[PDB]
């Protein structure tokens, strides 16, 4: 079963800043990346699929990119609303992964 | 406006067995994986596995000889069967749908998701 | 201008007394204006124009689908909906499919199934509307004085108009004054400027508002009628096959095939158009015809040669000369001199020493001399024209 | 099979001493085909298609022009050359182009002028070669059991046939077998037509008519472009340069020229979206299940109650909670009182083998109102039927 | 074929100046852009400059002050002169062809070389 | 004038072998970039335009890539004839720069 990594583990930020989460595959996914937001309580909603399209609605700010091994989760400009839990996950062949977690909030 | 929602027992004792139930709404079940996911408290999400309306169907490894995940088209909802449980099988159990179109190619993994109900 | 490195060529020669003298000019032609006792002038049309015209429509000739979301509810159990049904920029379609038993419905009949996706135009083309108060003509003139070919882009005057006459004094010959107009071929009230993407042309407006195209404006990028180049197959079960139409490139532009085409640089070039102009002469002097005649030894720098005009060109040093005159004529005997050709270049100068100066005749048919100066100095070239 | 949920469905009805049955299969819909005292046999076409077909021409529908380049020689002394006019991926004009005093030019006069432009082809058009005889076919066989629609997809016999393979035997477990004697309809005239494909579509097109095409065209081996001048375009040179451009994408026209051919899809093999085929089905061979067994008196229950199918009749899910190996009599009649069958019964000789088992009933009710009555006594089942 | 030949003064002795000339043959000097470049025995490449028949031209800054180079269109060749000389002139002098399509927007460089000079 | 480094400045390999020499310029310079063959004695001849285009007839071996700052041509199958002095040149902008140099020879 493939292996998901995620960096950094915690990420503290301000609202407006740039910020960049890291997801990692033990092997080849291709394209077949999503990137899902959790708060506390509330189910992962998906934000992104196959590695850098956003979902409707996600507002633009999110974006994602990166193939093979390498894949990467962009915030331009942070909002209050998206301080919470980001984890990727492959659905590139079974059985899915999620990764780690990486978890967002404020400074 | 597909949603989800699990509903099931909230104490399930060692030994015995785990009967949850995902009810989809606002959509059939013939099209898409109906799929398992479970979390921990505190801890990361789990994918515990899929059926299909053709049968075929799929385990997590770290899972497969307890999980089994049955279909019911006719009332649109589906069901999951976990045996043998533990301390480690307290977890928060969502229900989700996979959607996958064959026919025009296009895969967006777990879109709908439920709300969740806590097992332990 | 220069009228002698441009093929098509047409000699307007004015009357003596005359003041004005009417020319029309057309796109990559030019004309040579000659009056007795006056220098001739070169005119030419360089380019009919427009600079930043409106945009007005699109027109998306090839579009791309992604997003393909499909909502399928079964019998009697109610209306699919999808949330991209609402965003601007999805293609939909809702219908109904035959549904039962075999695909998971408890009821047997139609269950309606509704599908979305994502309307991205990959390439389209722009239509610009066109301000006949916007356009400008380019017109060179140059008169035939005695210089090199790799001086004539020094010598020539380029000249701008827009939708009144202008002047052009030439140092040490005077000026002449061009009225002129500019005639296109446009329906400005009636066509467009279409672009591709390097090509361009003048369409008519009709046309372009009746494409079978998805369509835009130059504001809000919301695509109208885009089931224009979105096909939806019929449902079978629980999906419905969605298709981008092919790229429509081809068969836009079999279909412009005899249009009026346009250009920019690397300012909107029209490939057409002409403009008549008045050019008055009067006030066109010649220079130096107090000069002294060159009686010094004179060579050829460049052989008298055809210029397919009908006339012959050459260029002769003038070394050991001062200010003075050239005396060219072109007799049918060497004994004889007398003149049967009309020179172009009407009284050629040499001001400055080793001074090379251009040589136009328009010889008579048959056998005849080209002679350039006089005595035991001067250079003869026999010459047979057809 | 299951012709239940294919709504466009025929039934065909065997004579009783009846051997052979004549049925056609087309595509997108099924046929159940009846016999007295003997399973309903549920045939349906699933695909006719082309394996591994042969490659004969490309035809290219989209160029794009690199390394263009350009001599321009001056009048008298001088015909231009470029060393890509020997070459096979170039496309090359020659010229003349009026030249004298201001291009550097010694003379007034044409001088040779050619322009090269490297000529690849960005999307191009499959032409595949169709053999009838590489033809091959599948049709799929479910004998009218009780069964649930879930368990549908490990009944069904599904049955793959060749261009000339002969009948064909299918046998269904305590219920004997039956032969299929299938023939292919092609609907396509071979030795006049083409396996045409763009990018995912693909067409049944005629074999002058794409020869016929104004575009480039290749052959299955050696990799030159012919008749390249369709898509590049040479303007008329002006002193020491010329104009080279690729006309535009011909996908749409050519789509549009498309429109009523015979379509193809290729998937993880090449189906064809047409044809049908010709069956002779044997039925003498087919057996009835448990004809002998006790009848069915515990409680029953409708899992499923009576439905309309849109195919004139009624289906139903009964589960047989307590008895054992039994048969299930279901009646359509006019009334509670009459134990008269006036409704006929699509799935023959309904059973239970096992307990708690859920068993599919189909019924073909007559016009008007009737009672739908599954089993007796107490424990019978009625169901109320209108079918104006 | 588009061909170059330089030629001139093999042997010059310092002070003076460089009258080289490269003669193109096979093809007009109407288009591109005719360039010299130089190379000393043992060293790499130096771009010495370009004129066109446009009358456009460029001096590498090294080498402007000293350097002239003129085009004569109807024999089809251009020359260079190079004042001020010393021993770091001493090189292999090559004339070549920039090729420049301002019409369909090609440009291959230096494309087309001469045999290259060798001047002390 | 824009100033263009190479390296290595020396490379030594053998006949079969995958070689790849890298090019610098002091500024961007798009895709601008030329590659150069110099044999002894003999003229430079143009391999590689525009950053990865072969000049015809150049062996399909011979490859380039690359953009603004960083360069690289790269050899898949080395062969004798490739046994030479390999320049880069920057085209971009006047004036012209040659860089000082890949010497390559057999081991």
């Amino acid at each position: 079963q493939i292996v998901m990594t995620q960096s950094p583990s915690t990420l503290s930020a301000s609202v407006g800043d740039r910020v960049t989460i890291t997801c990692r595959a033990s092997q080849s996914i291709g394209s077949w990346l999503a990137w899902y937001q959790q708060k506390p309580g509330k189910a992962p909603k998906l934000l992104i699929y196959k590695a850098s399209s956003l979902e409707s609605g996600v507002p633009s700010r999110f974006s994602g990119s990166g193939s093979g091994t390498e894949f990467t989760l962009t915030i331009s400009s942070l909002q209050p609303e998206d301080f919470a839990t980001y984890y990727c996950q492959q659905y590139n062949n079974y059985s899915y992964t999620f990764g780690p977690g990486t978890k967002l909030e404020i400074k | 406006e597909v949603q989800l929602v699990e509903s099931g027992p909230r104490l399930v004792k060692p030994s015995e067995t785990l009967s949850l139930t995902c009810t989809v709404s606002g959509g059939s079940t013939y099209n898409h994986h109906w799929s398992w996911i479970r979390q921990p408290p505190g801890r990361g999400l789990e994918w515990i596995g899929y059926i299909s309306y053709s049968g075929k169907s799929n385990y997590n490894p770290s899972l497969k000889s307890r999980v089994t995940i049955s279909l019911e088209p006719s009332t649109t909802q589906f069901s999951l069967k976990l045996n043998s449980l533990t301390a480690a099988d307290t977890a928060v159990y969502y229900c989700a749908r996979e959607y996958r179109d064959d026919t025009n190619y296009y895969y967006y993994s777990l879109d709908v998701w439920g709300p969740g109900t806590m097992v332990t | 201008a220069h009228c002698i490195g441009i093929t098509d060529r047409d000699f307007i020669e004015g009357v003596h007394g005359g003041t004005w003298v009417s020319a029309t000019l057309e796109q990559d032609k030019c004309v040579t204006v000659m009056a007795p006792d006056k220098p001739s002038l070169d005119i030419s049309l360089e380019t009919v124009a427009i600079d930043r015209p409106a945009e007005v429509r699109k027109v998306c000739y090839n579009a791309v689908l992604t997003h393909v979301k499909i909502n399928d509810k079964c019998p009697s159990t109610g209306e699919a909906h999808l949330a991209e049904e609402n965003e601007g920029d999805n293609a939909c379609k809702r219908t109904y499919s035959d549904r039962g038993w075999g695909n998971g419905c408890g009821l047997f009949g139609k269950g309606s199934i509704v599908a979305c996706a994502k309307f991205t135009c990959a390439k389209s083309m722009s239509l610009f509307e066109v301000d006949q108060t916007k356009i400008q003509y380019v017109i060179r003139a140059q008169l035939h004085v005695g210089a090199k070919q790799e001086n004539w882009n020094t010598d020539i005057k380029t000249l701008k108009f827009d939708a009144g006459s202008q002047e052009v004094e030439f140092i040490g010959y005077g000026k002449a004054t061009l009225e002129c107009q500019v005639q296109t071929a446009v329906d400005f009230g009636n066509s467009y400027i279409a672009e591709m993407e390097t090509e361009s042309w003048i369409v008519d407006r009709q046309w372009a508002q009746d494409l079978t195209l998805p369509w835009q404006s130059g504001s809000g990028g919301v695509w109208r009628e885009m089931h224009h180049l979105v096909e939806f197959e019929p449902p079978h079960a629980a999906t419905i096959r969605v298709l981008a139409l092919g790229n429509q490139e081809g068969s836009l532009k079999t279909a412009l095939t005899g249009a009026m085409r346009v250009t920019k640089d690397t300012l909107y070039k029209l490939h057409g158009g002409h403009v008549s102009c008045r050019v008055k002469l009067s006030a066109l002097t010649l220079k130096g015809t107090s000069y002294k005649i060159c009686t010094d030894k004179m060579f050829f720098v460049k052989n008298p040669t055809d210029t397919g005009h009908g006339t012959v060109v050459m260029q002769v040093k003038v070394s050991k000369g001062a200010p003075c005159r050239i005396p060219v004529i072109v007799a049918d005997d060497l004994t004889a001199a007398i003149n049967k050709g009309i020179l172009v270049t009407v009284n050629p100068i040499a001001s400055t020493n080793d001074d090379e100066v251009l040589i136009e005749v328009n010889p008579p048919f048959g056998d005849s001399y080209i002679i350039v100066g006089r005595g035991d100095s001067r250079l003869t070239y026999q010459w047979h024209k057809e």
